[PDB]
């Protein structure tokens, strides 16, 4: 009956280096009810192979799910994450920030 | 390991 | 230093496809390694950790029969707590327990908690003295009672202060070279011009083990609190944990304000200053 907005924090693995492999991560905290749908934007289009972590919450009982892939960053390409929740009017959009 | 026993609400 | 192993286990209700979903995890510290999800294929309990694969199959079998009640006496939990607060079945609802056990540097019981929330709020749980509960409202007291009647109390206290702690012991030893870990995290700092006539620094701290850590800023030695922007400790892929704290400093009073950094890997504090 209550619920919790989730919190959402786009970044990367490893230090953002053009050319070398690394991983992408969106991270998402604090929300409830469980349900929630995330996607991982590459250009706008979204990617296929993006595996996440199991579902668990922290001690105020609000669950945290990790969203990870690998890629190579590159110098032109922005990765985003999408993110959508009960609480929300329209589906979040995260810009991933690779100066900051 | 986890408890064994069944605890009902 | 201490350490700790905790059990989650959430069930969600969906009319309509009947049977609720029920995920469980495992953990030891801040490290997950085990796992069972309800609409998996498996239906067995996973391991999510490498040093836990040593294991037999004799102990997934009995972890396994265990979870899988855990999962039953949670789909009656939800029935029963739809009774308790008068909901419709046409209603979607959550079922949350967490319990474990902690250790101290001698490797002793020291805690161990045992707790209920239903769809977010705290339902009932485990006062430190393990023999008396906490009850939220009235539909908890029912609870209470029922649980006071078979005395739950003194056999939860007789799991948490036996098989808990051993096998947290074992499960240390065993993950040994990853559990008995700290990894002291590599602080940096970066310094955004947000305007002419203001600043932003920004204190990375990342990489490290475990995630209990402290970032401050201070301005003159007192804290920042009011004007800091800080995010919560998130988790990178591979084990470690990162963590950032921002401040918004008028232009040309950087050398006023520090960063810093408590972690368990630090033998003394880090402290900060740009340039």
């Amino acid at each position: 009956m209550i619920q919790r907005t989730p919190k959402i924090q786009v970044y990367s693995r490893h230090p953002a280096e053009n050319g070398k492999s690394n991983f992408l991560n969106c991270y998402v905290s604090g929300f409830h009810p469980s349900d929630i749908e995330v996607d991982l934007l590459k250009n706008g289009e979204r990617i296929e192979k993006v595996e996440h972590s199991d579902l668990s919450f922290s001690k105020d009982w609000s669950f945290y799910l990790l969203y990870y892939t690998e890629f190579t960053p590159t110098e032109k390409d922005e990765y985003a994450c999408r993110v959508n929740h009960v609480t929300l009017s329209q589906p979040k959009i995260v810009k991933w920030d690779r100066d900051m | 390991k986890q408890w064994l026993v069944w605890l009902l609400l | 230093g201490s350490h700790s192993m905790r059990y989650f286990y959430t069930s969600v209700s969906r009319p309509g496809r009947g049977e609720p979903r029920f995920i469980a995890v495992g953990y030891v510290d801040d490290t997950q390694f085990v796992r069972f999800d309800s609409d998996a294929a498996s239906q067995r309990m996973e391991p999510r950790a490498p040093w836990i694969e040593q294991e037999g199959p004799e102990y997934w079998d009995g972890e396994t029969r265990k979870v899988k009640a855990h999962s039953q006496t949670h789909r009656v939990d939800l029935g029963t707590l739809r009774g308790y607060y008068n909901q419709s079945e046409a209603g979607s609802h959550t079922v949350q327990r967490m319990y474990g056990c902690d250790v101290g540097s001698d490797w002793r019981f020291l805690r161990g908690y045992h707790q209920y929330a239903y769809d977010g709020k705290d339902y009932i749980a485990l006062k430190e003295d393990l023999r008396s509960w906490t009850a939220a409202d009235m539909a908890a007291q029912t609870t209470k009672h029922k649980w006071e009647a078979a005395h739950v109390a003194e056999q939860l206290r007789a799991y948490l202060e036996g098989t808990c702690v051993e096998w947290l012991r074992r499960y240390l030893e065993n993950g040994k070279e990853t559990l008995q870990r700290t990894d002291a995290p590599k602080t940096h700092m970066t310094h955004h011009a947000v305007s002419d006539h203001e600043a932003t620094l920004r204190c990375w701290a990342l990489s490290f083990y475990p995630a209990e850590i402290t970032l401050t800023w201070q301005r003159d030695g007192e804290d920042q609190t009011q004007d800091t922007e800080l995010v919560e400790t998130r988790p990178a892929g591979d084990g470690t944990f990162q963590k950032w704290a921002a401040v918004v400093v008028p232009s040309g009073q950087e050398q006023r304000y520090t960063c810093h950094v408590q972690h368990e890997g630090l033998p003394k504090p880090l402290t900060l200053r740009w340039e």
